């Protein structure tokens, strides 16, 4: 099947019509995920069969035909731009500012963009297209709005 | 069964609207991969 380096959306028939569930990244031959968007599934492309190869649940990664090969990182200063890709629209490129995650190991990017559950998956990039994570793992706050974590696996 | 379609090139966008504010949040992450407020 196809694969283009590119963005791509996560779809089922197993639900009413066709659904999209989630959104990922192709790279290098490698499509990339959350983990809580397919479970770990195997997955079709057009005629062919991807198999996942490589997963974490607490990390909420998963990579597909290969080891995970993004290895960008928010440089903690500058705007970045999450590549939303939602059910039934077009890709848009949304830019922000991160706000951080501030963890017990360590502090992570975050960006204060609410998208519907078919977004997660989408990549968010730096200014020079980079992928430095993966929206769609975080947390809801008072406000009502939603904060995701900007999640990156690591290149081995 | 899950499948997979192209939705488009991964670029910047020179004139991408602008949104969002930059919170910071002390957060946990339990073993099932979700994360936390803490307070
Ligand atoms: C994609 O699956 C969604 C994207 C956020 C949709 N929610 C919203 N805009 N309020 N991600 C999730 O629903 C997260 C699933 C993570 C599971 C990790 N084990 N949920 C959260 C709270 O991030």
């Amino acid at each position: 099947g196809e694969t283009t380096d590119g963005v791509y959306r996560v779809m089922t028939r197993r639900l009413l019509g066709s659904t999209q569930v989630g959104v990922g990244v192709m790279q290098e031959g490698v499509f990339h995920t959350m983990w809580h968007v397919t479970k770990g599934a195997a997955l079709r492309s057009g005629e062919g069969r991807l198999d996942p190869y490589w997963g974490d649940v607490k990390q909420d990664l998963v990579s597909y035909c290969g080891p995970w090969k993004l290895d960008a990182a928010w440089d903690g200063l500058s705007e970045v731009q999450l590549l939303a890709v939602p059910p039934g629209e077009r890709a848009k490129n949304i830019q922000t500012l991160p706000g951080i995650f501030k963890t017990k190991d360590g502090d992570i990017g975050a960006v204060a963009l609410d998208y519907p559950a078919g977004t997660s998956g989408s990549p968010i990039l730096d200014k020079s297209g980079r992928v430095i994570g993966l929206y769609g793992n975080g947390v809801v706050i008072k406000n009502g709005s939603y904060v995701s974590a900007i999640t990156q696996g690591k290149r081995e | 069964d899950m499948y997979i379609e192209r939705a488009g090139d991964i670029t910047w966008e020179k004139d991408a609207e602008v949104t969002g504010n930059s919170p910071r949040l002390d957060v946990a992450l339990d073993e099932s991969g979700d994360f936390s407020l803490v307070e």
